[PDB]
């Protein structure tokens, strides 16, 4: 009372289960009405439709649209993992670890990044095999190891007890393992582009390693084992696949079109920039 | 009632007789953070008139070898006004942007500029090693121009490693100067996290490229800047604390 | 269509969590505008744009 | 227990199956949703989307300038400009479009694509063009008196800075499949040709050329199917 | 074993490891030559009618 | 019988999953339950109890005098007195408490801690304290005139022999993981930091100091994810 | 000094805004935090050549491994159930197609002194018969203490 | 989970069997149908 | 929330014992004055606990 | 950068061709009174 001054979305939601059908349109010979002119200053894409540019018949369209949601696009197994367990002779280690990145392999990795945010579960399947490729009846661990848990130290190390983590046990010869993953970043999303620094203080101008790294995407360590007492002979790859499921995307952005190099960067050549449409002769000779 | 424009935030004011409409980007407004979305418990502080008004940058004059240039958001405005001194003292930085370039020149002159916006626009190092170690990276003035703005190197890849002609997903607008002398996008806040440090994180840089170049014939203005004058509509600031400039 | 009597059973599920499940319920909403046409002031596709 | 008999399809793995699988959290509520700007659903929202067509693609375009088509004053009457196919999961200008590369992942499409010419001039440049669509048949049009027969629209430079030629869907099949040519040439679209339908002029003082900027997108009629892996990526090695 | 379908304009593998097995979106087939044979179902995918 | 397809996931054993075993004893009624006092039902009511923080965990601590803060009449004014992170699950002062034991199964938390401090003096000795929280950003504040522009609570030596600093969830994320730095230092909660307000004041005849004791917990507003094993155990061969 | 701690919170303390708080306080309880397998035992059956027994008997007792040990020790009393899986390999790893025998002898019960002994039969005593490459054993247990 | 016990039949594959088999297509939608001239439902037709 | 007719079953048992079941039923309830606040007279946070 | 910190007004020269800067009353009394500086130059207005 005694001071006074103190005192939405234009763009709605509709279902479309096909594509959109053709009313039938007549000639127009008038002034004033004028389909064809656009102006794309304003960003805004051209509205002109088939109907009001020629004459059209009526076309009835049962067509479906139903293939191309972010669901059955991204509900795919695809590989996001190799990992090489010895165990063999010489030099062993016992068991290998595999930190959580799905960035690794390129053909999985340009479909997530056309979307900024993310937020989806996962099934992962472990198909494992030998050098060369077969299966044995032999016995293996597969235990994930969360941020801030310890990490086992040795084949046989008290870490694989996993009171608390989970873990998968099974056999060369049995079907590949499979599990649910939940959505587990602190953060509401996922996000693949991280512009920023995770910590405060002084950033070398030479070199920033730290530059667009998310803390929100550190999922912890992968561990294998061969379940054992003294050792196998054997030489193993774990192959990894994730399929996206109940999967939500955010803010769309271009697909890349430079070849990747590295995991975590968008780092690309200064040299040798590839065109993104290839050359032709003349400009004037479509084919 | 659609060409002249007159935009009025706190004690500024922007006024423009040729423009093309306004962007609204993504369907949205900026607004504060509703309760079931909140997080943190304390109280945010929201001086409204104060901090949400127009700020002017200093003008990027206009050239026929330029390649354009990007800005990173807060991150020019954390050093100016009292926007500057309030992201400085709080933890949590929450608000959109209204944004607004002025590039005129004389019906003579001709050019095209591409004005996006880029939300989490990650810049990327320019070289040909696949090692993480001995790869390059950019450095903290170059992902952080400040104020002073930076340049492309690539301006066709965006040097980030991606096609420009496919930026008009982000929103945009050009300025083509037979039609409009500016452009106006109104961005939403927009992140994955409701409120975040305005310091150490950019929501999103601006973009303004010559997709078609400057040309003038002999005789006419030389001179053409491109001035850029940002408004943080709707701010929050939480986490009151000490002062930290980067 | 047809597929009369043909009694489909998928979203049954087996565990007592939701992320267990499978895909999808689908969703057939859709949303243009708000990408193609983000501007303030509406325009018609009759009128031109700028007047 | 329950007698039961197993079939063909067991302990195989298919990458699209839909299945449940076992949770390893058991009891885990995630984080909390927010609402966040600017969320898809389908790909089909993107694919109205205009980005721009790279038509000057050819070589010695340098960088940037591939995007550009160059007009200027021409001195015979009724020239060519540009050409390209419509198909937009082919080689070419459309390798560039959003609409290009979704496409591509696709084994098919159909809808009604739409081109959108932009021409950065002086405000003191004019002219007119003839944007031609032909379907498929004999090649390329040879002159303006051939590529007037098929769907065409006439453009006048002016306040109004873009004009938009509408490539109505015109097929036998329902789709077409995305493909090289030779035998799925059988698919091709047609082809789009951009003629002067008088002349570019421009006062004293003035530049004495100018540059359109061409961008293409879909129409609501637009769909895919056969989801598969784009052509366009190639690793050779694990990336570390 | 892998069964992996190629659709039309879709990368052929060039190698036995080569990349195309990735298979993020082309649909394949594990299985153990121990296994019953692999079995699935096609629709009918003609651009004609 | 019913003809079936397995699928992946047979024969795997997932330590958390949630399946009918065999009963070994048909029949079986186990002994009577009876009521027994203190039963719990969930970790967090665990969590809300106040233990002790061991704030002078330093070296040349001895044994027991680890848990406590020496208070003594100061000479420059504005002087720190103790210092320690507020991050319960990371090796620290915290490493003590209940709740940082409970913290530490988990890989995720979210909550308002709560920090008490008890004055063990004479009844003669007076004094004020400023006990003040800042939020992540730059390390440690270096005066109480930096101190003062966090969250801090004025303490007076008195009757009520206990002050309580509440430190409120200030976050940008809805929950914090518990681990190291130098990635995962973006998690960092913030610094606890404790200052003379005026001076502890003493009569003649009295002990010329005394001790603090600090005690930590957490609020109605606190939870957990993730479950995990923690890292402080360590065993090498099988207990015999 | 009333042993009671500070109910002192965050709105009495400074000032605060609205928060409407949906995370979850479910994973925490006693049963998803103790619902978990880990290793409360391991036993070693050499049946080879030399000096042959052809049997192991194992104690139960879960406290012979510590990660397991230190969340039970987290209480004084408790009263469960319990789900036992007994994986099995040969001495580096692998599995062969051999039988088994896993067999309970509750206290007073007659341990078997051999191989073939007549303990074996096992007309009472629960046994699991399991072949190494079978998926490892599993059954459910009461609870079976005396006491309450 | 649920006691089963496997019979004889098992892992046979039966050409004339009737089984459902896993899509490879989720969310696949056919071109439409049109009407063509001349359709057969059963041979007999075409034995008279 | 959501999850519409999703036609979950898990706590159905194929034996005669009840310890041979599945986890849970959960449980929600908790008390925590009894460990946090164990005393005779009651103290409100407005007062101080001594007088 | 300095100047627009204040009430400032962009114009654009076009069609209309007046812009007019409004100078709001910012005052600490009701009234100032009109007189030279360095002592009543108290009540000095601003600058533009
Ligand atoms: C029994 C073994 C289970 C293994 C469970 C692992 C689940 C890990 C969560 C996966 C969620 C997606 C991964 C995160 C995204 C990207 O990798 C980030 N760029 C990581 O830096
Ligand atoms: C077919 C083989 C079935 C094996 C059945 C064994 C069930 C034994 C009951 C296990 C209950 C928990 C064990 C008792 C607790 C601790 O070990 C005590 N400290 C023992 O001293």
């Amino acid at each position: 009372d005694p001071v006074e001054d103190i005192i939405r979305a234009i763009s709605s939601a509709t279902n479309v289960e096909s594509a959109a059908n053709t009313t039938p349109s007549s000639h127009r010979l008038e002034t004033g009405r004028v389909p064809a002119l656009q102006a794309a200053e304003t960003g805004a894409t051209s509205n002109a439709t088939d109907e009001n540019m020629i004459e059209t018949r009526c076309v009835v369209n049962r067509n479906g649209v139903l293939e191309t949601t972010i669901n059955h696009f991204f509900s795919r197994s695809g590989l996001v993992g190799v990992v090489n367990l010895t165990d063999g002779g010489t030099d062993t280690t016992g068991y290998v670890t595999w930190d959580i990145d799905i960035m690794g392999f390129v053909q999985l990795r340009r479909k997530c990044e056309m979307f900024t945010y993310m937020r989806f579960n996962a099934e992962f399947t472990f198909v494992t095999t030998t050098k060369n490729g077969e299966a044995r009846p032999y016995m293996l661990q597969y235990m994930y190891v969360p941020p801030g848990a310890p990490k086992p130290t040795g084949r046989d190390a008290f870490q694989w007890q996993t009171a608390t983590n989970p873990s998968v046990f099974v056999k060369l010869t049995d079907p590949p393992a499979q599990v649910s993953v939940p959505f587990m970043s602190p953060a509401s999303a996922y996000q693949w582009f991280y512009d920023g620094y995770p910590t405060f203080g002084q950033h070398p101008e030479t070199s920033n390693t730290t530059y667009g790294l998310c803390p929100n995407n550190m999922m912890g360590t992968f561990a294998v084992r061969v379940v054992s007492r003294e050792a196998s002979q054997l030489k193993l790859q774990t192959r990894v696949y994730m399929k996206l499921k109940h999967v939500r995307a955010w803010v769309p952005r271009p697909i890349r079109s430079q070849p990747y190099l590295l995991k975590n960067f968008p780092n690309y050549d200064s040299s040798k920039i590839t065109n993104s449409a290839r050359d032709r002769s003349s400009i004037k000779q479509a084919n | 009632s659609d060409r002249v424009a007159q935009l009025t935030v706190g004690n500024s004011s922007i006024t423009t007789q040729e423009a093309a409409n306004i962007v609204l980007a993504y369907g949205e407004w900026p607004e504060y953070c509703p309760d079931t979305d909140a997080t943190a418990v304390d109280k945010p502080t929201r001086p409204d008139v104060s901090v949400n008004r127009f700020y002017t940058l200093d003008s990027k004059m206009w050239q026929e070898n330029s390649t354009g240039w990007y800005w990173k958001f807060p991150d020019v405005l954390n050093k100016t006004g009292v926007f500057g001194q309030n992201a400085q003292f709080h933890y949590l930085y929450r608000s959109g942007f209204c944004l607004h370039v002025q590039c005129n020149a004389s019906k003579f002159h001709q050019g095209a500029l591409l004005v996006a916006v880029i939300p989490e626009f990650v810049i990327a190092g320019r070289g040909s090693n696949t090692k993480p170690n001995e790869a390059p990276h950019p450095g903290f003035t170059t992902t952080f121009p400040g104020t002073t703005g930076a340049t492309f190197h690539d301006p066709y890849v965006l040097d980030s490693g991606v096609p420009l002609s496919q930026a008009l997903i982000y929103p945009h607008q050009w300025i083509n100067l037979r039609t409009n002398n500016c452009a106006t996008v109104i961005v939403p806040y927009i992140n994955a996290v409701p409120f975040d440090s305005a310091i150490n994180h950019s929501n999103f840089g601006l973009i303004v490229i010559p997709v078609s170049p400057l040309k003038y014939s002999s005789g006419a203005t030389t001179a053409i800047p491109i001035t850029i004058t940002i408004a943080p509509l709707n701010s929050e600031f939480g986490g009151l604390r000490q002062a930290v400039s980067q | 269509a047809t597929g009369g009597s043909t009694i489909n059973f998928t979203n049954i599920n087996y565990y007592k969590d939701s992320y267990a499940a499978s895909a999808t319920r689908q969703d057939f909403t859709q949303d243009p505008k708000k990408f193609t046409q983000p501007v303030l002031d509406s325009i018609r596709e009759l009128s031109a744009p700028l007047n | 227990g329950i007698p039961a008999e197993l079939r063909p399809g067991t302990n195989q793995f298919l990458t699209t199956d839909d299945d449940t699988a076992a949770p390893i959290l058991p009891g885990f509520t995630p984080t909390p949703t927010i609402h966040i700007p600017g969320e898809v659903h389908s790909l089909l929202e993107l694919c109205r989307v205009e980005t721009i067509l790279e038509v000057n693609n050819t070589t010695e375009a340098t960088g940037l300038t591939r995007l550009l088509i160059p007009v200027s004053s021409q001195n015979k009457a009724d020239e060519l400009c540009a050409a390209f196919m419509v198909d937009p999961g082919r080689i070419g200008p459309w390798q560039s479009t959003l609409v290009g590369q979704i496409c591509r992942y696709y084994t098919q499409w159909s809808g009604s694509l739409k081109v959108t010419f932009m021409f950065t001039g002086s405000f003191m440049a004019t002219g007119k063009m003839l944007v031609a669509y032909s379907p498929p048949g004999s090649a390329q049009p040879a002159n303006r008196e051939t590529a007037m027969l098929g769907t065409h629209v006439i453009w006048d430079f002016g306040l109004q800075s873009s004009v938009s030629l509408v490539i109505p869907w015109i097929s036998n099949t329902h789709f077409r499949t995305a493909k090289t040519g030779g035998n799925y040439d059988y698919y091709t679209a047609g082809v789009v040709t951009l003629w002067y339908q008088t002349n570019y002029v421009v006062p004293p003082e003035t530049p004495g050329e100018a540059y359109i900027i061409a961008m293409g997108a879909d129409l609501y009629k637009f769909t895919l199917k056969i989801c598969k892996d784009t052509d366009e990526v190639t690793q050779q090695a694990v990336l570390q």
